[PDB]
């Protein structure tokens, strides 16, 4: 939601750490709720306990992506000491992609997820930094 | 109070196989000789330890036959001075810490043996405190305290000596402020560590001996252990 | 047949260091026994040279150690080697204890008791020698920890003013500390040989915990060359810390003469007491604090009665393995916390660290061994 | 390989000859290592020593 | 416990070769680095997650220490 | 006991012995000289 | 006999966040000036920008010696 | 309930590790005199198979060489053969204690 | 015989004669600046002679009775109100406070 | 059965001090071995107390020995025990050697 993404972008990046990781786990909980809701809505799990297992798997993967991504975000920003580069989040997106691939227990999914999640996280910080408007103007 | 951290400066001996500048140590001894040797003590350095760092045999004999020492007994026994060749220490300007403390507004200066090594911060600390005097933003400074921020409490009972009466480098160096401060801080680094050049020489020899000897021992360990790495089992029952 | 099998001393050397059966899958975590032996004898020899240049007097001690550092050829390397050798001694000691708790080798009761006796003894030796150079940190840490020993009522108070030689620290206290810092390591070496004797009685322990009675290999020349290589890596790190960084473990509050009036606000001892001292002052109780410290090392004594798995290793108890690594992180937290000043968050997470330490040891490990005992159809 | 073979056949068949050979090699490499260590340490500074500036005083 | 009364073993054959003829380092760059990669992947899930908790604690401790040090009134 | 064959070590050996027809003589003394020259060089370092 | 310290401490920090915190120092200085016997001595800003300006002193001094 | 307990047990048996060194249940048991008595009371061929499994496992942990995919011992094809032996050791030791006291 | 030997050896490890020989001192009071402590060594320990201000007499009057965990009144502790003289060592663990 | 025959330390103590077969012949001339051992540990003890009260500076060594004999409590009995226990130590050494020669035990 607007509230938790605003909590995530409230903190300077910057070193006010592990609030970033908790907000990213909230991102993971929301994403897992979305995917799990549609997945149990469009499967007929047969039976409900296996549906609980599927929902738990998706939420655990999304929360793990959020947690690992927030940790590497904060750590890379503390080490490189430059709170304006997108390259630290490039490294963060690749790390999140590799851990997604490892929890799905593969190699190629992990490498392609590294590449695409890194480039998209770079685009996220790059647009938040230079200034690209969220979802509308809506003016002309 | 508010804690301050001195930044690291690219000293000559900062490098891991780096020496000192012995010419800088000569003029740093000259700096200690001229102005700083009034209050501070550095009693654990004899004049003979200068012989392979900053002076020759003869120049040290002149420098150490400058000052009288008050040798011990004679035919009268009580009181007589002595030139002394080399085996004299630096002759203790304040003979007691009581007489040191009353000489100033309290706060006797510590001895300068281990100042660079024993102040939670190296020669960067000493250089920063020696050069960084500035004006107080509304503190007390009770009659004997000066403001210089690289010091815990920011209150120093030392008159700032760095540019008052620059001391004529006899080798021909123009006495600016930071150059003479760099000189005396390098000289105090040497007085704190009288073994630094020789210890890095033995570090050089040790690193080359461990580039040599360690792959040999590792190779022989892998050789004698190569049987058990490649032994292979097989199971015969009837 | 051979004098190596008939001669009475050579019976000992032959059945100790040649014809000893060994577990064959030994990792690089059993070299630390030989490393602690070599650290011990190198401490003995460097201390012996230092005693061949030392004068224990409460006015000339620090000046005499300066005299060793300056007017003696290579005496600076011997002083630095004794100090950094004490550092590497405790490093290898905690590695040895961590292995001997990790791989289930604490199912050997007698060796464990003899070991904890050695742990007390090496801590006492290192503390007293740390007092010896008459530095400022030495003086004030001596005052603090000896009054901590004076916490125990009616039997200990005048006992501490008795080991003071009065009401203070004096020449008597200095020479008492020099006498005991000399004569403790030989009793340490004797107990090391007793430790060795009981282990040679029981046999060692492989990293799987399976009794290795079909896979015994002789001690020579396999573990001989492996321990010589481990000793050469140790000598490399010792020459690293005596030829490149003396300042990576030294103390600025040790290199001043003990002017007994100043009390510098930096007060921490060196690191191998910093985890213990953090458990002390995170409790607002003097006698309770010293009793909690002694009871922590007594928790290290009463480890084996807590053990209620059915497999002896920790390679095969993964949740127990994770709790062990949390215990390691909490010890390092205690070390860093004791290495700090005292304000509000430091006090909070120090109380956290001590209580989570006892919670992980006394509670979490048997509960984990029971739950993954129960989860194997056992 | 032949240089290893002939060195083995000359020096490493015996044992006293082996010990005498490694003694000769130890003294030889001791002196050569002293020369090389002096040269490399004086090469890593070259302008900071006490020796060449004390005989340039 | 000396060497020879340990156990009773049948049915076993051990083969091994001389230490001279097999080489010193058999494929030390083609087996050992994937081997240590498998070792690292088998351990860091059980070793690493406490130490990042400690690193967070360290950052939090130093940060809150300085923030309780700094005061900021306004008058 | 007739079918007791050795599992091969062709992956492990040195190429001087790895052939299945060569006389193992000239491949022997050079091999011994290599290993003993390693030991001798270690002894030189330890003696220094 | 003119020092290089004056030269580099003038030239390094010339227009910078150091000067931002110098203006912050002037702000708390006049905050103290508009107050009788304050607690906040306006020294905190002094330390942290002199920390920053002496970092930039640390980067670019020792060529001049 | 039970359909998920088996999933937990198979996860723990994957993450245990000794399935990869070619071992089983009865290969890792910590010993007192009682478990060594249970070892002593075994048939001969089972004891031979146990000592060969132990010696392979110690070799492959000596060069730190996990077995390939082909010989990871699968879950629930292993024998809990020591259950009657160790269970009767339990009953006999408890019989000694509870009868002599 | 054993308890005599143990007794005589513990008393050998006691102290010296002159270490037990303490002394009586006289201290001059008004050499000290306002709100400030001066330490003179006596019986081994430092010896606190501190000038407390009249503002610090009022701060001693600003001390709650039982909120002191060792609850003691000021007149129970001091003799003259403006000059204070105490043992120079904190009695917990032998530190000397600043 | 017993701790003494199944414990690895009491095996050694049992084979040194208890189940040692002694000859039933030896006179008081054979007593000097145990007396040398007891004198040795007594010298260790008295010297260790001396070491707790000693300052090896040559200008103050004589005064240090003086303060031992005067103001340290019982320092005079500890010093006199150390010196004359060294004297009786060498007496028992000479009777030990004279035993080991005259009674022909030097075949070993
Ligand atoms: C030093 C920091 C840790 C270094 C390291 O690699 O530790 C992990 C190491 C291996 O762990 P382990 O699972 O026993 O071995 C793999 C086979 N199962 O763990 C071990 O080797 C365990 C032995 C050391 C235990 C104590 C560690 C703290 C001291
Ligand atoms: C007499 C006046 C001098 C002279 C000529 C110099 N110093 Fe300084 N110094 C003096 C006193 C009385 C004190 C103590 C003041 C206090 O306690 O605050 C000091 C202090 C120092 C220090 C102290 C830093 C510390 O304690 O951590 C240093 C490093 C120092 N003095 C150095 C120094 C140098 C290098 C001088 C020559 C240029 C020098 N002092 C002159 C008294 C005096
Ligand atoms: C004084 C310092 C110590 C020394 C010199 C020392 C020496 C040794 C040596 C030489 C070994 C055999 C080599 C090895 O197994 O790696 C060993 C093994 C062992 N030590 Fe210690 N030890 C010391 C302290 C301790 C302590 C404090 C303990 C804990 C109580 C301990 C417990 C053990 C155990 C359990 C073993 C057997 C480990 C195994 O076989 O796997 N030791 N020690
Ligand atoms: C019996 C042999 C030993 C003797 C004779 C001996 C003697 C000494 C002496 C004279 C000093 C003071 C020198 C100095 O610190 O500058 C000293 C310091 C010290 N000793 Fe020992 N010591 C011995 C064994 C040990 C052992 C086994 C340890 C523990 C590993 C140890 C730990 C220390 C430490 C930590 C110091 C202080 C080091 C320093 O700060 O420089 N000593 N020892
Ligand atoms: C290891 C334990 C020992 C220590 C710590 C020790 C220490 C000392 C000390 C400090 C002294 C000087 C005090 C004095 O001279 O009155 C001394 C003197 C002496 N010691 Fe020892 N000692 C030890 C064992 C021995 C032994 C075993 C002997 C031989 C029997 C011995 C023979 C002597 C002698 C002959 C003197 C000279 C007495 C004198 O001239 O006043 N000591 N010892
Ligand atoms: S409060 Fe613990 S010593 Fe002062």
């Amino acid at each position: 939601a607007k509230t938790l993404l605003h909590q995530y972008w409230d903190i300077p990046e910057g070193t006010e750490c592990h609030r970033k990781t908790y907000a990213a786990t909230s991102i993971g909980g929301a994403s897992g709720l979305v995917v799990s809701a549609y997945s149990v809505a469009l499967k007929t799990p047969t039976s409900f306990l296996e549906g609980v297992a599927r929902t738990g798997r998706y939420t655990f993967t999304a929360a793990a992506i959020g947690a690992i991504f927030g940790l590497t975000s904060c750590i890379s920003a503390q080490v490189r000491e430059k709170p304006d580069d997108p390259l630290n989040y490039l490294i963060g997106g690749c790390a999140g992609g590799l851990t997604l691939g490892a929890r799905t227990r593969s190699y190629g999914i992990g490498a392609a997820a590294c590449a695409y999640m890194g480039l998209t996280a770079a685009l996220v910080k790059m647009g938040q930094l230079e200034g690209w408007k969220v979802f509308a103007e809506p003016k002309v | 109070d508010l804690e301050l951290h001195p930044p690291s400066y690219p000293w000559s001996h900062r490098g891991l196989l780096s020496s000192l500048d012995h010419t800088s140590i000569r003029r740093g001894f000259q700096v200690y000789k001229q102005v700083c040797s009034s209050c501070h003590s550095m009693d654990y350095v004899a004049y003979r330890h200068l012989v392979g760092v900053c002076y020759t045999e003869d120049e040290a004999k002149a420098l150490a036959e400058e000052v009288e020492v008050q040798d011990g007994p004679n035919e009268d026994g009580e009181m007589f001075m002595r030139p002394g060749k080399l085996s004299d220490y630096f002759p203790k300007p304040y003979p007691n810490p009581e007489a040191a403390r009353a000489a100033n507004n309290g706060a006797l200066p510590p001895d300068l043996s281990y100042i660079v090594r024993a102040r939670h911060g190296g020669e960067d600390y000493v250089f920063s405190l020696l050069t960084g005097y500035c004006e107080p933003p509304r503190v007390s400074l009770r009659e004997g305290l000066y403001f210089n921020p690289y010091f815990p409490g920011q209150a120093i009972g030392m008159a700032p000596p760095i540019y008052n009466e620059v001391l004529e480098f006899d080798d021909g160096t123009p006495a600016t402020m930071s150059q003479v401060a760099k000189d005396v801080c390098t000289f105090l680094r040497w007085a704190a560590e009288p073994e630094h050049d020789h210890r890095k020489r033995m570090g050089l020899k040790m690193l080359l001996m461990m580039g040599l000897l360690l792959p040999l021992v590792y190779a022989m360990k892998r050789h004698k252990w190569s049987v058990l790495k490649s032994r292979k089992l097989a199971y015969r029952p009837p | 047949i051979n004098i190596r099998k008939t001669h009475p001393l050579m019976k000992i050397v032959n059945n100790a260091f040649i014809d000893l059966p060994a577990p064959s899958n030994i990792s690089s975590w059993w070299n630390f026994g030989s490393l602690l032996g070599i650290c011990l004898i190198l401490q003995i020899l460097t201390g012996l040279f230092l005693a061949m240049h030392y004068t224990p007097d409460t006015t000339t001690a620090f000046s005499s150690v300066t005299h060793i550092c300056r007017d003696v050829n290579y005496g600076w390397i011997i002083r630095y080697m004794h100090a950094n050798g004490a550092s590497m001694f405790f490093i290898c000691l905690f590695m040895h204890v961590g292995r001997g708790l990790y791989y289930g080798s604490y199912t050997f009761l007698e060796t464990w008791n003899i070991g904890v006796i050695l742990l007390f003894a090496t801590m006492a030796t290192a503390f007293m020698g740390y007092v010896l150079p008459w530095g400022q940190m030495s003086f004030w840490g001596a005052t603090v920890i000896t009054n901590l020993l004076s916490a125990i009522p009616y039997i200990g108070t005048n006992l501490v003013e008795w080991i003071w030689g009065g009401f203070s620290v004096d020449k008597a206290t200095l020479t008492r500390f020099f006498a005991f810092h000399f004569i403790f390591p030989f009793i340490i070496a004797a107990l090391a040989m007793v430790h060795l004797l009981f282990l040679h009685e029981t046999g060692s322990n492989n990293p799987t915990g399976i009794p290795s009675d079909t896979d015994k290999i002789p001690f020579h020349p396999y573990y001989t060359i492996k321990d010589i290589l481990g000793a050469i890596l140790l000598i490399l790190i010792l020459m690293l810390l005596v030829l490149f960084t003396p300042d990576l473990l030294g103390d600025p509050d040790n290199y001043t003469p003990a002017n007994p009036l100043n009390t510098p606000p930096h007060i921490k001892p060196e690191w191998y007491f910093l985890f213990a001292y953090a458990i002390l002052r995170s409790i607002p109780n003097k006698l309770g604090g010293v009793l909690a410290l002694v009871l922590s090392i007594l928790v290290l004594v009463i480890m084996p009665l807590l053990h209620t798995s059915k497999q002896r290793s920790m390679m095969f108890r993964p949740i127990s393995q994770c709790m062990f690594w949390i215990l390691v992180a909490d010890l390092l937290t205690l070390t860093w916390i004791g290495g700090q000043p005292v304000e509000h968050p430091y006090i909070i997470i120090g109380q956290l660290a001590s209580i989570m330490y006892f919670l992980i040891i006394l509670v979490m490990m048997p509960v984990a061994s029971i739950i993954e005992n129960n989860l194997l159809k056992w | 390989p032949t240089l290893t073979a002939r060195l083995y056949s000359l020096l490493f068949r015996r044992t006293s000859t082996f010990a005498l050979t490694i003694v000769v090699g130890a003294l030889f490499f001791e002196r050569a290592f002293d020369q090389g260590a002096d040269a490399i340490y004086e090469h890593i500074n070259e302008g900071k020593l006490w020796k060449h500036i004390k005989h340039k005083y | 416990r000396q060497f020879g009364h340990l156990t009773r073993v049948r049915h076993v054959i051990t083969y091994s070769l001389s230490p001279f003829e097999q080489r010193a380092f058999p494929h030390y760059f083609s087996k050992g680095i994937p081997n240590v990669l498998r070792r690292t992947r088998a351990c860091i899930l059980r070793v690493a997650p406490p130490f990042v908790v400690f690193y967070l604690v360290y950052t939090w401790g130093t940060q809150e220490f300085e923030k309780s040090k700094r005061k900021n009134p306004a008058a | 006991h007739t079918d007791i064959k050795v599992p091969d070590f062709s992956d492990y050996r040195r190429p001087e012995v790895l052939d299945s027809t060569k006389s193992s003589k000239e491949s022997s003394e050079a091999r011994k000289g290599f290993s003993y020259l390693i030991t001798a060089t270690t002894t030189v370092g330890v003696a220094y | 006999l003119v020092d290089p310290l004056t030269t580099v401490r003038e030239q390094c920090e010339q227009l910078e966040k150091c000067v931002k915190a110098r203006e912050r120092l002037e702000l708390c200085d006049e905050r103290v000036s508009s107050r009788s016997q304050t607690e906040e001595d306006c020294t905190e800003e002094l330390f942290d920008f002199l920390h920053a300006r002496d970092h930039c002193v640390a980067h670019k001094l020792f060529n001049s010696l | 309930s039970s359909k998920w307990l088996e999933g937990i047990r198979k996860w723990y048996y994957n993450a245990a590790g000794f399935n990869k060194l070619g071992l089983m249940r009865d290969d890792t048991i910590h010993e007192n005199d009682d478990v060594k008595e249970a070892i002593r009371r075994l048939p001969e061929n089972l004891y031979n198979d146990r000592v060969f499994r132990i010696k392979r496992a110690l070799d492959l942990s000596m060069r730190q060489q996990i077995l390939p995919k082909e010989q990871w011992t699968k879950y629930e094809e292993d024998k809990f053969y020591l259950e009657p032996y160790l269970k009767e050791v339990i009953r006999e030791r408890k019989e000694r204690e509870e009868w002599t006291k | 015989a054993a308890k005599n030997v143990v007794s005589q050896f513990v008393s050998s490890m006691s102290a010296s004669a002159d270490v037990l020989a303490m002394s009586k001192i006289e201290i001059k009071l008004s050499d000290i600046p306002e709100g400030k402590n001066m330490a003179f060594k006596w019986r081994g320990k430092p010896l606190f002679v501190r000038h407390r201000t009249k503002k610090e007499i009022d701060q001693e009057a600003a001390v709650e009775v039982s909120q002191l965990r060792d609850p003691q009144h000021d007149l129970e502790r001091v003799k003259k109100p403006e000059w204070v003289i105490l043992i120079g060592v904190c009695t917990h663990l032998g530190c000397v406070p600043i």
